[PDB]
């Protein structure tokens, strides 16, 4: 297990330029989130999702913590294990995404409230 | 629906006071009060543009939204706004979240530029949504 | 902590230019731009405290909270800050809500009387976190 | 819990699709662009479904589900649902396999029986579901 650890960040290290963050969250498929300096194309993070699919043996979910939504950033935060990293860009990243689902769970509310009866 | 009124007549006044504070914007670079004004006033047009697309998928049923930005995404694939318009006001999210949330200094010149060319956007959201 | 520290440089920054800008409080129920200012500088005090009660609440693995106002109501269940001051706070987020979303007319005299005599309760939050 | 919220709205979202797609049927079994559609959603809706139900199991610690039936047979078990409604699911389960490759001859017919006489068992489950 954590020889693929070792696999997964030197992998999207090698492919991410500026990387900052790789969480590790989730038989399936493998859950990964990555941090960097800027947003991963959506058909370049695709193709190196399949990358490491193929190098794992096991299904790639890569997750581009900078355009995805603030529900799978609240997911990642609670339950995925920091990777690689410094300790400051982790707790940036988790007090932003924390103050902005607290926000966003403000905005939704009503929606929620209505289509759960 | 009235929510849909006094959203409407929120953001004209947000956008009001941000044509008079702004003025030629010589003094903007300058004086931080109008600074602020204008972006409490951008700041304010962005929520209530946002509430109006939460109630309209709230009346609609067209599904949760994922983020502040997403409640107009749910709104752009279901044909009642256009892409355009649609990833303008995700902008306008985007740079709302950065003035109120503060993972990123604030940039002006983007404040500027939006001022100059996005308030339009605004409008436009307005015309789109009054013809319920 | 860097994080505190600049959250910190932050709630000081804001707290004085709303001395600043208010002043003594003569043009402030009659200039719009005095208001907005005041106004934003407060939201952005609450949104640093707000960020280093989360960032609090997740360091001591006390728990995430769903709301912003239960972040203090954490820190006070946790015997980390009083429950007066965390009752102060969650009104100035109340307050600040008010002032931004208008679910409610905004009261004048509620934001003179925040920046009279509630600024403290910012710099008491300040001095009980720096002293951790 | 935000699982559960998003994959009931998948399934709603599905159904809606469903139905739209199909319309009153008469250029189903004629157009094979509506019937992958309708395949397609079906196979949503019963994916979700399954996650659904192993989440809750999982969640309430009522087992460890040895299969995607037997995930609606330890529900079933614990009286969270009624034994008709787990072995439709159980039906829609076989659904999902069948209609994966292009034996179009056989499965137009029971895609159109499913769609016609199954989507209640899922508007039923997402009923039950919501009552937690």
């Amino acid at each position: 297990q954590q020889l693929n650890e070792n696999k997964i960040i030197k992998l999207l290290r090698d492919n991410i330029p500026k990387l900052q963050l790789i969480y590790l969250f989730g038989n399936s498929d493998i859950d990964i989130a990555v941090l960097a300096a800027d947003t991963l194309d959506n058909i370049a993070r695709w193709e190196l999702a399949q990358k490491l699919a193929s190098a794992l043996d096991s299904d790639v979910d890569l997750v581009d913590l900078r355009s995805a939504s603030t529900v799978l950033c609240q997911q990642v935060v609670t339950q995925g294990k920091q990777l690689w990293g410094t300790q400051q860009d982790d707790e940036l990243f988790a007090v932003k995404t924390i103050s902005m689902y607290q926000h966003l769970q403000a905005e939704r509310q009503a929606i929620i409230d209505d289509v759960m009866a | 629906n009235d929510i849909i009124i006094n959203k409407i007549a929120t953001i004209k006044r947000c956008i009001k006071r941000i044509q008079q504070v702004y003025g030629d914007g010589s003094q903007f670079k300058q004086d931080f009060t109008l600074q602020d004004s204008v972006i409490l006033n951008l700041q304010r047009c962005c929520e209530a543009c946002i509430d109006i697309a939460n109630h309209i998928n709230r009346q609609q049923q067209l599904g949760i939204p994922q983020s502040s930005r997403d409640s107009f995404t749910l709104l752009a694939q279901n044909n009642l706004i256009t892409q355009p318009l649609s990833d303008n006001l995700k902008k306008m999210v985007g740079l709302r979240n950065i003035a109120v949330h503060d993972y990123q200094e604030l940039n002006l010149d983007i404040v500027v530029h939006v001022v100059q060319h996005h308030l339009e956007d605004f409008e436009q959201f307005i015309d789109v949504i009054k013809a319920e």
